[PDB]
DNA sequence: AAAAGCAAGCATAAAAGATCTAAACATAAAATCT
DNA sequence: AGATTTTATGTTTAGATCTTTTATGCTTGCTTTT
């Protein structure tokens, strides 16, 4: 699905530009957003963006520490990226988002 | 005396009944066409033949029958995203398999069934699969005992027994004993056993079981990928049958705008559903793509921008301050005296006086009863903690434009 | 609501306010009553006993069922349920049983008549406070209790504390809070003076002392006399309970020189600045053993002198921490005599520790493995006085 | 005396149309009809479905479903063809709670007077075994979850994974209906129990941000009704009673005013609401909660004023209850303390001050208080065992919060914003002169 | 002596809210004490003034603990005077017991805390607004064994539990005096060989 | 130059926080005594 | 044909467990006064 291919991006975007490794769901989601923005086409909400997050997780790729509250969960990347990038079979689309920096 | 009831139910010798309606249920002829376009998309009515999942009702089909023919008993592991038709598909093979040795072209085979999520206990399963047996609800150790002396005894003529098993990971725990004697129990050559078990993560074997489950569990597999953009289509399209009170371009538009989030097709057929219910309110009788857009845009809701500029005046200003502080101070977890201190900033500028603090602790409450932020109990007013829960460029869009 | 306020206010004087404001609300039971009320104020203020006597009186004026409580009572929910529908339900014996809030709600429910007889409940919870500490759905139901019982009921709450410590994350409903404001010093002259015939019939009833202070106790010789304690009692406390029974006792020093025969403030003035002294305590020379006075003043500066100036000390913010061989290091260092270690020695550093003389800062699941670290917790003016009954001057280490 | 009774029911009115009214629902048209028609389709034609209120806490979503079943029980079809299962999440704090209420309130077999038999899987087993024994031809049943995001929490989420899973079944056609505050409350579930809902949600979101609508409001909830409106709204009630809240509801044909007192009522609460001063005591209202329930509060303790000698609501009267709401409540607590206590807390501001908010403790707020009280030539008499009480009187009180040692040495924080301190110091009565000049230094 | 002045406390409180309650300054050797203790419980039971309960601090780690064996011991001391279980003795169930038995005579119930000091602090002031809660109902007294000084009994009690104490303050003799009392008039007898 | 004194660093461990489980407690089916 | 332990069972609460996270403390590595 498309909305998991941009997740997917955006966090392999946070993964690389960033050395804390400690991305939580609302600032990946905040990142998501930007990157929806550019890409001009809509955004989910974070209510249907925790149940794509918990989608891409039964494949593997991803691991979620649980929290207190459904912002505070932590991401953990399960995959290298040159696995993801194999798996998400869209070169076009992962080129430009990990190009795009300032939307981070 | 309640006793003989109680026995009466747990011999199984009373079935338990449900009221019927007073009222007559209404004719078929009497409903409308869109009507029945909303009765066809309902997720419940399963088509006899499910579209798209040919190759995976061949797979599923040829282990069972395999399974079933040579009389051996064996363990398969089904797994997907939820709403990919897997327990359909399932049920639809032992539904094909049960009418072919209705006709004596198949040896004839038990079909017991059980679902993680409908047992309190994992134990409970025990209490189960016996009661599709025997019918007597008794208690987990004598069940245990009991299905042990079924499978472990080579007693002919011992029948094929297949033992569907949904919700494989709730099944779990820590001691894994019950998935383990489900599991081994096909391996003894007593039994013939053929346990089938539908799971939503690909990867359970090697996540949460242990490593002699995982090796019992065997490396026969199949996995339900999401359905696509096309396969959407053709299954609402195979719903609607030959009726064009759908629009082609709006099954297309749902079709496409649910693969793109999920693949799951319960989504579809409640999006089309409350496209017919939308449609049926504007007196038209054909589902036109803007009613699909305005189910569309209801049932993938977004509604915190309309929170936000619903709030009282009081509350916007606090939504403002609270963004404020995380602009200054950097971090996101911001204490209530900090929050105040820019209410009062923010209050000074707009002209309208703020109220003293412990209306502003109501007005925190307020929002973390509503969710727009996380806060902490009232107790331990000005050092509580105040997570914003809504992204900040929402506010300025919410009380800008 | 007439007569209810009517009966209060001689029972009450300067709660006229209070008492209309709970005779507006929860007054007349045909009238509905709002969902919850919560009246706050300072200790003394009188929010119990003005609960308890409103009670008392809708009770036996009118159809309420009354149900008081005190929350502090209430360690798990299944206690204030079955206290509350013993009261509410009532002639229940002991068959009564209440498994959990639901159970309580549809016994309640049970509970409603038709509207002929306008009957009304009534629920007060003293020390509201300790709600919030609890299983964290009784104060959300308690707070709708009238709404979920469908039943004319109102559920006071009484605290020491504002509302505003009591939301939650979920949120609350609505509430009617009410504020009993603490008397000035003209409304506790007037509250202190108003059992003026009970002091007087108490003097009466204890022979030329008599008629001598018959003659000579009317009202204003009280109110001078409260004047003179209020001028200076004011300042440490406006809790008048305790003004009440520190007023008696200075009568009964200052009405002397009147039964003997101004010209009375300054012999009362000596006593009422030692009385002044003896606030909040409610009355109407620890001698130790000679090692475990020792040990105590060893304690005593291990906690005080720092890790570091005992070596420069004995080899010849709070309280420290110091390990129990350190202790033993001070003892031996300041007791220049060299008593052997036997059972008795630390069995008095023991039964030192639970005299709460001192303290376990940590350690306690392993005293013996010195992982322990202990804290004294004493003052020093009774390490001067063990110094001098002993004979060791303690302030040469200090 | 007439004119001191008429008052009484009008009191007597108004009071138990602010407490007691809980089936009248203004504004939401097109919602209310959302959940009519779903109501209506599942009660009709057999359709299982699922829906979840949501909107702000004061909102009126149990006064729309109390409206919406008000509405549809009477018509001797929905009450036939249909069994109504009320759940709440505070109550049902277990899952085998709730499936005893389940058990009881469908009246199942294994019911028996209110006594369910058997244990938490065997109630599951019995419950689900006659859900999927029925069909079209068997009732509807309709749950109705209040406060469901409690309902999330539960173990497994397993009772939500059934109420759904019949929903998406050929068995008994019940219909689902949560009712929570929380707008977020969707991604709480379990991507089975997600997937298994249909995603139609209804926010009730109140329908006056706007002031006119709250002065509307306002007036309508004070005004009396003309009389026919009370025979149509006693009919109702009356239809709602023949066949749950109707044994206490608001009955209002027992109240019937005459047209002089009605006209007269109605002509003072325009010329009071067209006022400059109930106006802005409405607009300081308005801008601090919106919600119905406040106002309703609000207009409790203006209606609970209404004396015999004084009849009419004016414009004063309102700005006496919002001057009420508005004041801070810890200014009022500081104002009863004694002057000892009050010269603690300024030893705490002065310590708070100096040293940025870092934590204190009663040697240092006794050692800063003793500098002031050697040469304040009033406090000189104080032992210090009375500066310790009056340290814990303030501790009591929640003024000042510990740190999460003995008591003396404690670690501590002031719970109070200076500002409170300062308008403490203003708004104390007869504070000596040498305490008002040490806080101001 | 002070056997006597305890037991003339007590029934002047019987002869009669805050709840009366008489500290008894008693010596460092805490162990002796219950001879005396158990004098007291001899003394109130043979005049039929009162029903007492012995509150140990090993007993009462909690609350709950503390108000069951509180209720657990005044009905069993009544039982022995003339079994439920420990779960079911709440404090609900002792006013029924007390207005079922003594409303129609009143006993006093003397609640016997022999060692004050080794307390939680918590627990002890839960459970003395606990028994301020009942004065009127039921008639509580509140005797103490302070093995130190009246300054642990004014530390440990905070001004809202102070509020509602209306303590007098008994003393044990020495025990000095005591080891001489006993080591002159014993073990220097002329009558033992 | 000798031995007490301040940053550094990994480490047992301590809180905690959810989480799962074992035993104590309430309770129902049932042989047993009358 | 009815009362009594007897026993088997289910619930609930206290304790074991998993996991994160935070901290004092055990040791180190310089550091610095006498
Ligand atoms: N290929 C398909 N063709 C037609 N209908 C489908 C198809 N796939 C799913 N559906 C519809 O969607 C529903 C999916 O139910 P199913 O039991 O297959 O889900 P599931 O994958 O088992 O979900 P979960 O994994 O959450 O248990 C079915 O009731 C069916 O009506
Ligand atoms: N206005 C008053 N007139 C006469 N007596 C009063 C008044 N206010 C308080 N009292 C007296 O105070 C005594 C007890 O006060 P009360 O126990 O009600 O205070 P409280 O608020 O309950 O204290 P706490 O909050 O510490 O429990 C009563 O005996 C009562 O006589
Ligand atoms: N639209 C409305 N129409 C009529 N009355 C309303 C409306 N909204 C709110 N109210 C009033 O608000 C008060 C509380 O409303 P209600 O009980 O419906 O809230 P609620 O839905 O229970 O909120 P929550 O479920 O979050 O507690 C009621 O007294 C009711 O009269
Ligand atoms: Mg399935
Ligand atoms: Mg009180
Ligand atoms: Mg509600």
């Amino acid at each position: 699905p498309l909305q998991q291919k941009l997740m997917l991006c955006t966090l392999v975007l946070m993964l690389r530009n960033e050395r804390n490794k400690d991305i939580s769901m609302g600032r990946l989601h905040e990142v998501y957003r930007r990157v929806c923005a550019k890409r001009n086409i809509l955004a989910l909400d974070q209510a249907e963006f925790t149940g794509t997050v918990d989608l891409v997780e039964t494949r593997g790729i991803l691991r979620i520490m649980r929290k207190k509250e459904p912002r505070l969960h932590k991401v953990l990347l399960q995959w290298d990226e040159e696995e993801v990038h194999a798996a998400l079979s869209d070169k076009q689309l992962i080129a430009s988002i990990l190009s795009d920096t300032a939307c981070l | 005396t309640p006793s003989q009831k109680m026995k009466k139910i747990r011999a199984g010798e009373l079935s338990p009944s449900m009221q019927q309606r007073t009222d007559l249920p209404a004719k078929d002829s009497s409903k409308s066409e869109l009507q029945l376009a909303r009765e066809q998309l309902h997720v419940s009515v399963v088509p006899k033949s499910l579209p798209c999942r040919e190759r995976e009702f061949e797979n599923i089909y040829a282990f069972l029958e395999g399974k079933i023919q040579d009389q051996c008993g064996g363990c398969m592991y089904v797994s997907g995203v939820p709403g990919t038709g897997k327990t359909a598909t399932v049920t639809g093979v032992i539904r094909t398999l049960q009418r072919m040795a209705k006709q004596n072209e198949l040896p004839a085979f038990e079909y017991l069934e059980i679902n993680g999520m409908r047992l309190t206990e994992p134990r409970q399963a025990y209490v189960q699969i016996y009661k599709q047996l025997t019918g007597k609800t008794v208690s987990w150790e004598q069940a245990h005992a009991l299905l042990e002396k079924r499978f472990t005894t080579p007693a002919p003529r011992r029948v094929t027994t297949v033992l569907l098993v949904d919700e494989l990971d709730i099944l779990c725990n820590r001691r894994q004993d019950v998935v383990y004697n489900l599991l081994d129990w096909p391996t003894k050559s007593a039994a013939k056993l053929v346990v089938v078990t539908i799971a939503n993560t690909m990867d359970l074997p090697e996540r949460l079981l242990m490593g002699k489950v995982t090796s019992r569990l065997g490396l026969t597999r199949l996995t339900f990928q999401p359905y696509s953009h096309k396969q959407l289509q053709e299954i609402v399209t195979a719903r609607l049958g030959g009726s064009e009170t759908f629009k082609g371009e709006a099954v297309q538009l749902v079709a496409r705008k649910v693969a793109a989030v999920s693949g799951d097709a319960r989504r579809a057929l409640d999006i089309c559903r409350r496209a017919t219910e939308i449609a049926d309110t504007a007196a038209v009788k054909c589902v036109t793509m803007l009613h699909v857009q305005q189910a569309l845009a209801e049932m993938i809701a977004s509604a915190k921008v309309q929170a936000i500029r619903n709030c009282s005046r009081m509350e916007q200003i606090f939504l403002q301050a609270i963004a404020a502080e995380v602009t200054r101070t950097g971090v996101e977890e911001t204490t209530f005296m900090g929050v105040y201190q820019q209410v009062e900033t923010i209050a000074a500028f707009m002209g309208v006086t703020f109220p003293p603090p412990g209306r502003a602790l109501r007005l925190c409450s307020k929002l973390g009863a509503e969710r727009l932020i996380i806060s902490e109990h009232s107790r331990n007013d000005l050092f509580q903690k105040i997570l914003l829960n809504v992204s900040a460029d929402d506010i300025h869009y919410a009380l800008r434009v | 609501m007439e007569a209810i306020c009517s009966s209060l206010e001689p029972l009450f004087p300067c709660r006229e306010a209070a008492i209309e404001t709970l005779g507006e609300l929860i007054g007349d039971s045909s009238e509905t009553y709002p969902s919850a009320i919560y009246l706050f104020g300072h200790s003394g203020t009188g929010k119990t006993a003005l609960t308890r006597a409103f009670l008392k009186e809708c009770g036996k004026r009118q159809n309420v069922r009354t149900a008081h409580l005190n929350a502090i009572e209430c360690y798990t929910t299944k206690i204030m349920l079955e206290i509350l529908l013993d009261s509410l339900a009532p002639d229940q014996g002991d068959a009564l049983k209440v498994d959990n809030m639901l159970d309580f709600v549809e016994q309640l429910r049970r509970q409603a008549a038709t509207r002929v007889e306008d009957q009304g409940f009534l629920i007060a919870v003293d020390n509201a406070e300790r709600l919030r500490d609890m299983d964290a759905n009784v104060l959300p139901v308690l707070l709708r209790l009238q709404e979920l019982t469908n039943l004319n009921l109102c559920v006071i709450l009484l605290s020491q504390l504002p509302f505003e410590k009591f939301y939650n994350k979920t949120g609350l409903s609505e509430i009617v809070c009410l504020h009993l404001a603490q008397y000035n010093k003209a409304e506790t002259q007037r509250i202190l003076g108003s059992d003026f015939q009970q002091v007087r019939n108490q003097l009466l009833e204890q022979k030329k002392r008599l008629e001598i202070c018959q003659e000579a106790v009317t009202e204003d010789f009280y109110n001078n006399y409260l004047n003179l304690f209020l001028s200076v009692f004011y300042k440490a406390c406006r809790d008048v309970p305790e003004l009440q029974l520190t007023a008696r006792k200075c009568l009964s020093t200052y009405l002397e020189p009147v039964l003997d025969g101004s010209r009375l403030w300054r012999h009362i003035a000596g006593p009422l600045r030692s009385a002044l002294t003896q606030i909040y305590m409610r009355i109407e020379s620890l001698e130790l053993p000679y090692y475990a006075k020792f040990l105590l003043i060893a304690a005593f500066l291990a906690s005080h002198n720092a890790a570091k100036q005992d070596k420069r000390l004995f080899v010849k913010l709070g309280p420290k921490s110091f390990s129990i061989d350190r202790l033993l290091a001070i003892f031996y260092a300041i007791l220049e005599e060299k008593v052997g270690l036997t059972c008795n020695l630390l069995s008095q550093i023991s039964t030192l520790v639970h005299l709460n003389l001192l303290s376990f800062v940590s350690g306690e699941q392993n005293i013996m493995e010195g992982s322990a670290r202990l804290q004294c917790t004493i003052g020093l003016e009774f390490v001067l006085q063990i110094g001098k009954v002993v004979g060791f001057n303690v302030r040469q280490y200090l | 005396p007439e004119a001191d009774r008429e008052l009484v029911s009008i009191r007597r009115f108004l009071k138990e149309r602010l407490q007691r009214d809980y089936t009248t629902l203004r504004g939401y048209a097109k919602e209310r009809s959302n959940v009519r028609l779903l109501l209506q389709r599942t009660a009709e034609m057999g359709e299982s479905n699922s829906l979840l209120l949501l909107g702000p806490r004061g909102s009126g979503k149990t006064t729309l479903i109390n409206s919406v079943l008000a509405d549809l029980l009477p018509n001797k079809s929905f009450g036939e063809n249909t069994l109504i299962v009320h759940l709440d999440g505070n109550l049902h704090t277990d899952d085998r709670v709730a499936l005893k209420s389940i058990t009881v309130q469908m009246q199942l077999e294994n019911a028996a007077d209110g006594k369910v038999f058997g244990s938490f899987a065997e109630n599951l087993a019995f419950l689900l075994q006659c859900l999927k024994a029925g069909g079209k031809h068997s009732k509807s049943v309709i749950f109705i979850l209040e406060e469901f995001d409690l309902f999330c929490a539960h173990h497994n989420q397993t009772l939500l994974y059934n109420l759904f899973d019949v929903s998406q079944s050929a068995q008994a056609p019940i219909c689902v209906l949560g009712v929570t505050c929380r707008l977020d409350v969707i991604e709480l579930l379990e991507k089975r129990v997600k997937s298994r809902f249909s995603h139609r949600q209804v926010f009730l979101f109140p329908s006056l941000r706007r002031f006119e609508d709250y002065v509307d409001l306002c007036r309508d909830l004070l005004s009396l009704p003309t009389g026919n409106s009370l025979l149509l709204a006693a009919e109702k009630i009356y239809n709602l009673q023949n066949i749950y809240f109707s044994r206490n509801h608001f009955d209002p044909g027992e109240y019937g005013f005459s047209p002089r007192l009605r006209d007269a009522w109605n002509k003072q609460i325009c010329k009071v609401l067209a006022t400059q001063q109930a106006r802005s005591t409405l607009q300081a209202l308005h801008d601090f909660d919106i919600s119905e329930a406040y106002l309703k509060n609000f207009l409790f303790r203006l209606v609970a004023h209404l004396r015999p000698q004084s009849p009419h609501i004016t414009a004063e009267k309102m700005a006496a209850v919002g001057s009420q709401f508005e004041g801070d409540d810890k200014i009022e607590l500081l104002c009863g303390l004694s002057v000892l206590e009050l010269c603690l807390i300024i030893a705490i501001k002065h310590h708070s001050q100096i040293y940025d908010r870092d934590s204190f403790n009663f040697e240092i707020i006794y050692a800063r208080f003793s500098k002031f009280a050697k040469v304040s030539t009033t406090m000189q008499a104080v032992e210090r065992s009375i500066v310790l009480k009056a340290f814990e009187h303030l501790r009591i009180a929640e003024l000042i919060m510990p740190l999460t040692v003995q008591k003396e040495f404690e670690m501590h924080k002031l719970a109070l914003t200076y500002s409170q301190i300062h308008h403490c110091m203003q708004r104390y009565q007869a504070l000596p002169t040498e305490v008002a000049q040490w806080a101001q230094s | 002596r002070t056997l006597e002045q305890l037991v003339d406390f007590v029934v002047g409180q019987a002869e009669r809210e805050v709840l009366p309650t008489a500290a008894l300054l008693t010596g460092i050797n805490q162990p002796d004490h219950l001879s005396q203790f158990t004098a007291l419980t001899q003394r109130l039971h043979a005049q039929r003034a009162a029903m007492v309960c012995v509150l140990q601090s090993r007993d009462c780690a909690t609350l709950k603990a503390a108000v069951e064996t509180l209720v657990f011991g005044l009905v069993e001391d009544n039982a022995e005077v003339e079994r439920l279980r420990r779960s079911q003795c709440t404090m609900k169930q002792l006013k029924s017991w007390y207005t079922n038995n003594f409303d129609s005579e009143r006993r006093q119930l003397v609640v016997i805390l022999p060692d004050f000091e080794c307390f939680n602090a918590s627990v002890l002031q839960d459970l003395i607004l606990i028994l301020s809660a009942h004065c009127g109902s039921l008639p509580f007294v509140l005797v103490l064994g302070v093995a130190t000084a009246m300054t642990a009994v004014h530390g440990t009690l905070p001004y809202h539990v102070s509020s509602k104490i209306r303590l007098r303050v008994f003393q044990t003799q020495a025990a000095p005096t005591g080891l001489n009392e006993v080591l002159d008039k014993v073990l220097l007898s002329p009558k033992y060989a």
